[PDB]
């Protein structure tokens, strides 16, 4: 019957703003204290900023990395929460979430100023920062080694470094190799490029009889990739 | 009206969470 | 950097088992629990000393130690495969919040696999660009959740690093990836680098340098 709906998300370049809404029904929103919490991609959540009630004075505190380019302020004529945002950076990037804050404070056991909890959770909005322009892959191989190899077979792959966005197709040998090969998931690098990693595993005894191709394909950019890979020296 | 402020100081105290926490705690010992 | 949690913790369905936050001001402060299924909302299981809110199964509890918060589950439910993260005051008297690293809680569907390591110095291309990555591949086990962490000799490195979220591979095993990024003078500088994962209190550490 507590209803949280998030808003005002989407894309912006680095250094640029934006203004996040957050409705309210189901309870007393007038008084209520309300908290902003965001997830980035992949990471846990990190408590932002929140806003006091009548009592407090509306006063609000920021989390130390934010604090300086955000404000949270509250329109309870509406049941209404705001939160502006400058100077936007990559690491803003993530869903957010508006969080009806409930208060604790164990009177036996307890110490000021107690402690905060997150009582109803909206959905979120997400929001998304870049200022990466359609990027073509840099390939560089994993070269094996004798003190790499363990036992006759050797692990030997491809970096796909800085491109953007996705996705990416990889094979080695044109296909002909299936058997030992697993592409792994891209990391999003925080400059703001894409990088992932290939690989199979094969005989040591077949470094000389084989030679080994990975077949990168990048259509976003219309790029495609051939790179041999051989023994160090 | 000049002692008449600081009595409506401490009333906002007790209505401050903030405020009232660290008068709680006072009592608890 | 002020609350810690284990990342990656395992039950079988019926059996027990529990999570715990760790930080000084846990000393002071309780802490509260939420749950947290992708694309769901978080919600809230436990807070303060024992206060669970309504709708929650009574199989959860909480429990309070020194510097230690710790959330139980009994019996556990196919259901609480799901996240869980712990949240109290950044510092003792702070007016702030903050919330632990997370734990993925597997309900076990499979028997736990141990990840096979491997580390790859930069390429003799990449140095030629003046560049210098080092990629710490993992791959086949099982829960999917383990902790990696880059040493530069014996000190540990903070900035540089990233790393994927584990994914499933072509026999329902789990792989990742960690990458570290340096500039030639660093690799030239230091004797080694270390790429540690931890997965269900086991740690292997593949080592690698510059020469050869």
């Amino acid at each position: 019957e507590v209803q949280l709906v998030e808003s005002g998300g989407g894309l912006v370049k680095p250094g640029g703003s934006l203004r996040l809404s957050c409705s309210a029904s189901g309870f007393d929103f007038d008084n209520a204290w309300m908290t902003w919490v965001r997830q980035p991609p992949g990471k846990g959540l990190e408590w932002v900023g929140r806003i006091t009630g009548p009592g407090e004075g509306w006063s609000v505190d920021y989390a130390a990395p934010v604090e300086g380019r955000f404000t949270i302020s509250r329109l309870n004529w509406i049941n209404f929460l705001y939160l502006e945002m400058n100077n936007l950076r990559m690491e803003d990037s993530g869903l957010y979430f508006c969080a009806r804050t409930g208060k604790y404070y164990d009177f036996w056991s307890g110490y000021p100023p107690g402690e905060e909890y997150f009582q109803d959770w909206g959905r979120g909005t997400l929001v998304t920062v870049s200022s990466a322009s359609t990027k073509g892959p840099s390939v560089f191989p994993l070269a094996p080694s004798s003190k790499s190899t363990s036992g006759g077979t050797a692990a030997l792959g491809c970096l796909v470094k800085d491109y953007f966005p996705e996705p990416v197709t990889v094979s080695w040998n044109s296909g002909a190799l299936t058997s030992g090969v697993h592409t792994f998931p891209a990391v999003l690098q925080s400059s703001g490029l894409y990088s992932l990693s290939s690989v199979v595993t094969v005989p040591s005894s077949s470094l000389g009889t084989q030679t080994y191709i990975c077949n990168v394909n990048h259509k976003p950019s219309n790029t495609k990739v051939d790179k041999k890979v051989e023994p160090k020296s | 009206n000049e002692q008449e402020l600081l009595e409506l100081d401490k009333w906002a105290s007790l209505w401050n969470w903030f405020d009232i926490t660290n008068w709680l705690w006072y009592i608890r010992r | 950097y002020e609350l810690t949690q284990e990342t990656g913790v395992s039950v079988a369905l019926g059996r027990t088992v529990t999570i715990t936050c760790r930080g000084d001001s846990l000393r002071s402060h309780y802490a509260s629990w939420y749950q947290k299924k992708p694309g769901q909302a978080p919600i809230l299981l436990f807070y303060g000393k024992n206060n669970r809110p309504s709708g929650v199964p009574d199989r959860f509890s909480g429990s309070a130690s020194g510097n230690r918060a710790s959330l139980t589950i009994s019996g556990a439910q196919a259901e609480d495969d799901a996240e869980y993260y712990c949240s109290s005051r950044d510092k003792s008297g702070s007016r702030l919040s903050v919330f632990g690293g997370g734990t993925k809680l597997t309900v076990l569907s499979q028997p736990k696999a141990a990840p096979s390591v491997t580390l790859f110095p930069p390429s003799s291309e990449e140095l030629q660009a003046n560049k210098a990555t080092l990629v710490c591949l993992i791959s086949d086990f099982y829960p999917g959740a383990v902790t990696v962490a880059w040493k530069a000799d014996s000190s540990p490195v903070k900035a540089g690093v990233e790393t994927t979220t584990p994914s499933k591979q072509s026999n329902n095993k789990y792989a990742a990836s960690s990458y570290l990024s340096l500039t030639p003078e660093q690799w030239k500088s230091h004797r080694s680098y270390s790429c540690q994962v931890t997965h269900e209190g086991s740690t292997v550490e593949k080592t690698v340098a510059p020469t050869e």
